[PDB]
């Protein structure tokens, strides 16, 4: 713990002592380049890609 | 991301030995005995145990870092004295304790009622 | 959200008397140490545990889904 | 013209840290690159060790051009050079 | 295959299909849980 | 003084530091990830031949 | 003779004694296999079926995790990785269900008793659920809505609290010894006088409180050690400190069985 730094038990660690649950969101849009042109949300299957 | 296996502190990994014995130059009849996969927990009783022997010279356990479940016990006796025998009377002598400190434990809760 | 199960610093259980602090607060209107000393916590540190914990989970149940 | 001569030179004989250093890594450099080894190994693989076990032994059979500001330049064998370190 | 945030019904609308829920006009349109077996452990 | 006197590095690793008594004054603890990810080039030599097949 | 156990007070899962003729070593090993060594019961794998709370898979299943499991019978189970089977077999490990939703109105609080074994224990009091609230209810776990389903599988497995803090049969071990400063082991921190400053120790009345008289004993050792055991509720206090003498017993055989065949 020297340098200010510090010792956690991890026993309290374990047993639900400062776990966080962290979310990230992704956006995704069919901009359109081009009018009649548009993305298309497919499973991609390797044909032509 | 890289913790380390929890399982395996106390868990003997592949190829590995539990106690491995090796010659001591620092001083005449020393020996060094590597036990893995243990804690203070073992090596401190048996330290204590050794000490208390009168032949036993110097009992010294060191555990090298936290991170590796493992500790290293360097014993030195006098001249015509193994030190695996007193490792083994010292762990039979903790044997017998234990053993005598359960009886004792299981009488004096049977004598009380709660 | 809810009380933690059992407590950080040595363990103990401290979820089932939750329920029982609250009405020991409510229904009988002890204050919080007379309280926690009942449900039987000595060491302070299930007291602030229990003494500490917030109730979002309530909350969070205010909403539809 | 610039070269001097073998005497009459002015650095010191005494080997320096950074030749030192220097000759250490072009050794090992060599060594790693299946170079000969001109001191028996006994039970050693480490080029820097085999390369330091060389320079102690006087084995290695580099130069050291000591250049002056100048342009002129002096040559030093490993050899006769002094190891302090 | 999808739900609505506030009705909460099943849709299981195709491709090619409005993505605005048919009991109400709104049209956040979650999906539901995949099926695939998840399994999770307290360590 | 953007890609001359100080540019990009490939073989480099960058992380938080922590005290740590039980390591010696010229050794420096590193992730295993991090070491897995770094690497260096071994000429292949007859002195560790094994070691590097054992290695690949 | 050896070392004998002298119990001041017991109860349900509480047992206050005090050790003596034994040396300090061995008492905090000891402590340490029984805060540490000794098997215990809990829920490890947790299969969510359909789960829509407002709490989180992984969040939920930590809970679980934690809710102790009867583990009195600990020793007949085995560890999954020693027994030859595919994956959670009867023979070493306990599988519950957990079932549950809202309604109309009213919020479904989920406890520890809401839990139903599933596997065939064969006559086994192993795996069910710890309940001490005079309400009995147990464990709070979470909350539903109407609408919000769970609906879950638990496995628990045979394990020590080293490996998990959620083995841990017992919550807080105090351990004490030479209350009065007899042997100057600590250095009381004082700024006007020690002994006003330092509430004597509860123990202290169980020992001769120290005279100025005589000088200090050189030859004195640790002695006399006050222990209290807490018990969560999975084992009780008397099984508990059993059982860690058994483990710390066993380690020592085991030590010693690897030095002859070594
Ligand atoms: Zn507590
Ligand atoms: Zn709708
Ligand atoms: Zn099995």
């Amino acid at each position: 713990n020297q340098e200010d730094s510090m010792i956690m038990n991890q026993s309290s660690i374990d047993r639900g002592l400062f776990r966080s649950l962290f979310f990230r969101s992704y956006m995704d849009q069919e901009k359109k380049y081009g009018m009649s042109i548009t993305e298309t949300f497919e499973k991609p299957q390797r044909t032509n890609t | 991301m890289n913790a380390p296996d929890r399982f395996e502190l106390f868990l003997l990994g592949e190829g590995e030995s539990k106690l491995k014995i090796d010659p001591d130059t620092k001083a005449p009849n020393a020996v060094v005995i590597t036990f893995e996969k243990e804690d203070h927990t073992l090596g401190n009783l048996i330290r204590a145990e050794l000490l208390n022997d009168r032949k036993v010279l110097f009992a010294a356990y060191k555990v090298e870092h936290p991170f590796f479940a493992r500790f290293k016990l360097r014993i030195q006796t006098t001249e015509g004295y193994d030190p695996k025998d007193a490792l083994k009377n010292a762990c039979n002598s903790i044997i017998n304790k234990l053993g005598a400190l359960k009886t004792n434990f299981e009488t004096e809760w049977n004598l009380q009622t709660l | 959200m809810i009380v933690p199960v059992r407590c950080f610093s040595c363990g103990k259980v401290v979820g089932d008397k939750w329920e029982s602090y609250l009405n020991l607060l409510q229904e009988d209107e002890l204050d919080e140490g007379t309280a926690l000393s009942r449900l039987g916590l000595k060491r302070y540190c299930c007291r602030r545990m229990i003494l500490t914990h917030v109730d979002l989970i309530e909350k969070f149940l205010r909403y539809n889904p | 013209e610039k070269a001097i001569p073998k005497d009459q030179r002015a650095t010191t004989p005494y080997m320096t840290k950074y030749e030192r250093a220097r000759i250490l890594g072009t050794r090992a450099l060599q060594i790693s690159m299946n170079a000969p080894v001109f001191v028996d190994l006994e039970g050693e693989t480490d080029p820097l060790r085999i390369a330091m076990k060389e320079l102690a032994e006087k084995k290695i059979p580099l130069v050291i051009r000591r250049y002056l500001p100048d342009g002129s330049f002096e040559d030093w064998s490993v050899e006769e050079l002094i190891v302090d370190l | 295959k999808y739900i609505c945030a506030e009705c909460s019904s099943k849709l299981s609308l195709s491709r090619t299909d409005a993505v605005r829920c048919k009991d109400c006009g709104h049209r956040i349109l979650l999906k539901a849980r995949t099926k695939r077996l998840v399994q999770f452990e307290a360590r | 003084r953007g890609n001359l006197m100080g540019k990009r590095v490939d073989f480099s690793a960058r992380t938080v530091i922590s005290g740590d008594p039980n390591l010696e004054l010229d050794q420096v603890g590193v992730p295993k990830s991090i070491a897995k990810t770094l690497t260096y080039p071994e000429v292949v030599t007859p002195y560790n031949i094994d070691r590097l097949t054992q290695l690949v | 003779e050896g070392p004998q156990v002298k119990i001041r007070e017991a109860s349900k899962d509480n047992v206050d004694f005090i050790l003596s003729n034994v040396d300090l070593a061995m008492a905090n090993s000891l402590r340490r296999v029984m805060i540490a060594e000794i098997p215990t019961l809990a829920i490890d794998s947790v299969e969510v079926e359909t789960n829509t709370t407002v709490l989180a898979d992984e969040f939920i299943a930590h809970r679980l995790g934690l809710i102790p499991l009867q583990s009195m019978d600990i020793e007949q189970l085995e560890y999954s990785r020693d027994c030859f089977c595919e994956d959670h077999c009867d023979k070493c490990s306990v599988v519950l269900t957990l079932q549950a939703f809202g309604e109309s109105e009213s919020t479904t609080n989920v406890y520890s008793k809401d839990l139903v074994i599933v596997s065939n224990l064969m006559g086994r009091n192993i795996g069910h659920p710890i309940i001490q609230d005079k309400e009995g209810n147990g464990v709070l776990i979470c909350k539903l809505r109407k609408g919000q389903e769970l609906k879950l599988t638990c496995v628990a497995k045979k394990g020590i609290a080293k490996e998990h803090a959620k083995w841990g049969p017992a919550a807080a071990i105090e351990f004490e010894y030479d209350p009065w400063n007899k042997l100057k082991h600590t250095d009381y921190w004082y700024e006007q006088d020690s002994a006003k400053e330092w509430p004597q120790s509860k123990n202290c009345e169980y020992e001769d409180p120290p005279n100025e008289g005589d000088p200090f004993d050189y030859k004195a050792q640790a002695d006399t050690f006050y222990m209290n055991v807490e018990s969560v509720g999975s084992i009780p206090v008397d099984q508990v400190v059993v059982r860690g003498i058994d483990t710390l017993q066993k380690k020592v055989a085991s030590i010693l069985l690897a030095l002859t065949q070594m």
